[PDB]
């Protein structure tokens, strides 16, 4: 897993059948300071992620085990929106 | 003595992907559009033979993505004849000689 | 999935008899902004994608879940033509 | 694998039902050398990895092999607490 | 799939039994432009491939997918044998 | 398949109940020339390599491909000991 | 850089069958002619990739017009290696540099 | 440029009632005379097409009154490309340049 | 006393598959080609048995993707006896000395 | 005070393969070959018990890598007695010194 | 940096043929001679891991001329380590290294 | 006063292994190399008739590592006839004078 | 280079029947006798390959005529290379050189 923030959405019309209904995010990774590093990821979000929030995303045949991804052409998924990151057991991500 | 490819469809929508997942696929130029009754509609293009091949063959499975729509018939001519540009609708049009 | 734009085709004539009538494009990836990075894929494509369009490529095991091209090498996909990206709820690839 | 260090752990509360139970660490990669490179990983943790302790972390589809991890969207996992790392002969993590 | 320069010839005979019969070969990466990267990969070749050569390669399971391939430890295959590369609707790798 | 170098090994005494018996090296990635790269991998090794020797590895899920690790959490593995590379028709590392 | 495409034929007028229908599919020169053998008669055809692919097929599916000839075993190669030119009968002679 | 016909029998009477029921038959010339094993013989004649075609046809019906010969395989072309007298043995020899 | 590979195939188009991925697997020599009729042609290499025996093992399973060609015999001799290269065809020709 | 650690084999070319995926898999030192009868054949490896498990374990896992080799027996010392080095042969000798 | 290579074979004649035909077989040289018990005999040879694995492959294939002579086990090891020299019996003896 | 000895074997990787495996084993030298057909070749070995004996016998099972390679048949003469020497290729030439 | 042959017997009165019919049914001197454990003992004989054979096959029927003994192996060696002379117990010792 990765933590990235949701920056954006991508919309695409034209995609394959099995990509419809997918929803797919614009995620900028985050080092484990926090500052945005300059690389990103489209993916999947089963659970509904919004702008600015802090996500976990997977990369690989793992965002095809969630049952309704399986037979999805999916590479990147958001499996968790991230609640706290306790670095050197002191809070970075609390709020 | 320029390759020709054509795929022949059963219905317009299908011979229009045809003809666009064509000349998508290699640096051909499709420069025929050929109806022959009963609804099979045949495109026809022009490159060489590297891009033929692979425009044709990359154009088949497009057809089998759209529904109702099958590939009854397809072919590639590596060097015809230069009889064949004058009978048979094959040849560069004036209208298609900016993508040669 | 990563957005890529496509900057031509690639075209092979000796080949595996399962890589057949495969359409091989030449994806130059783009950044979160929409700057050509200097790394390319060269990826399948089953939605038919022209030159200069935005696309949405997938690596890996992914590549090979659309059910024609389950037993192919292939490790790299087109599944969306992006239609719009907006990032920061500002719109950034309309057109 | 990649021998990683235990910086801190990541709790998400909204997540996928798949990934009830599965505890999140952040652990950032060492070299060789054993200085911590600027790249990191959140890795799941069967094994009960402490705060600074150096683990060995495989990314992918290994990450769901272990019997209860099959089904769950995971790429990163911890399958070992490194005991000693021996470079050149000579011991270099022993503690 | 990467495009690649055949550069050489990677012959090992003390290896798994899965691995015999497999011809290993030396890729190099080339760029978009068509020049060399500093990137390499030892890639199994079912297709005929020489030195000098630009081939096509894929990585991961994709290489594992050719009928006879499948039980054998491989991440890299020559999948393709490039004839044309048609970069900005003007060739490139004609020859 | 990557070429590299077998640097030392890591002793991991906490770990799964499917990683025992794994012998777990530390290779030092190799440029194409031979220099050492400022990237490693701990791998398993079922071809037994010794210290200093250059070795053939593969990343992913071909790792799991040989019939004893199937089942077991592993992303990195030792298919080849490298009897000669040549490189441009000429040896590179024959001895 | 020429590729080499073979057809191996059972019978000599299954041979130049499939000769004359290479030679004519597309721009390769036939350079060679081999027997091995118990009536196996092979054509040695040299030209691009993609036009050696296009006469082999051709060639292939051509020797069914002639009654009693067989197809045993066709094979193209992309680049031959230096080394098959001296060796096996491939390589191009003086006889056929005026296809070239 | 001028057509070949080809009779290939198993065995060497029934090549010679072939290749004589072949010049008797209509005006060709017989040029070739081809052994590629497992007693497969195959005679090969030159000449218009109008003559080829009788002569091809009337014999490969000769061979058929001959006791345990048989027609393995036979055909005709008529127009064959220039590429293809200069490797296969198919041309006219000097031998035979008083039947042309 | 250097070491000999030799790939035994039926058929001419399998044996150049075979004398190619030979070459080009390994740093091998192709010295010799070898008819010893029924269809079986021999391919003989020479190298360092480093190099052969992954020249002659990735050259068995490359004759596995021709259609109708098979491997009938192969093998690797890692240290021939001086006698061999005098009377078997497997020493070096004054035509492949530049690919020692 | 120092672990020991003994694999038993049925077998040389298994215990060799026993003793060299041990000293490899972690800095132990090889110390001892022990024969006792019936083909079986022991090797033992000294060092800190981090290192004897992960050697030892791994080299079980060798063994059966081996053609006709087996494991017959197989344990891990952590802290022996100051009685067993003078009575058995698992001690250091001289010539193993410099492994130590 | 030489591999070493084993085999062990129950019976004295069964092992002299392995010993011979090892040898004979590539440049390695023989060093080793263990008798483990029950009738189980092991040769050891030395070279590098090219010349090794051709031996070891004709030493086992070697033993079935010998009536009543089995293979038990058979290994190579690519490269030994340098604890194996001094415990195990496979180093190099001051008797064979004229045959280095 | 020199015995002849001779292996038939079907294929040519079956007859180097039987050629190399026949100089190896006793005191003989190979003096001819011997293609009657169907993939039947010969080799042929000129020494005392005790040394031909055990070469026979070793160059007899030694093709059964050859996959594929069949022995068909062999013969041991005790002491040839002066007038096979000239007809049959069994004599020793100047190639090999120099290993008698 | 001195012809080495070996009969193995299972018992030690079976093996100086095979030890004293050898050296009694041909000029051979033996050299060896080697105990290898589960009651296999092997005796080694040198000479002429002539006498070497003639005295393995007497000496193989000799143990036949003894209650409880058999012959478990038995093998000889024509030419054996010099590397076995010093690792294998088949020399000539000094004892042994008036039978020599």
């Amino acid at each position: 897993m990765q933590m990235a923030k949701v920056c954006g959405t991508v919309v695409g019309t034209q995609k394959l059948p099995s990509m419809t209904g997918v929803k797919l995010l614009l995620l900028q990774f985050i080092d484990a300071n926090g500052e945005l590093l300059p690389k990103y990821e489209v993916a999947a979000d089963p659970v509904g992620a919004g702008l600015g929030e802090w996500v976990l995303v997977n990369r690989g045949s793992a965002a095809r085990q969630t049952e309704y991804h399986q037979n999805r052409p999916l590479d990147a998924m958001v499996v968790a929106i991230i609640d706290t990151v306790t670095v050197n057991n002191r809070r970075l991500y609390g709020e | 003595a320029v390759a020709v490819g054509m795929i022949e469809t059963l219905g317009f929508p299908a011979v229009v992907e045809a003809a666009d997942a064509m000349v998508k696929a290699a640096r051909v130029t499709l420069v025929g559009y050929e109806k022959i009754g009963t609804g099979r509609v045949t495109v026809i293009v022009r490159g060489d033979v590297s891009e033929v091949q692979a425009s044709v063959s990359a154009g088949t499975e497009s057809v089998k993505r759209v529904n109702g729509g099958q590939v009854l018939s397809t072919h590639i001519i590596a060097r015809p004849h230069e009889n064949l540009e004058y009978v048979l609708p094959i040849r560069y049009t004036e209208e298609v000689e900016q993508f040669r």
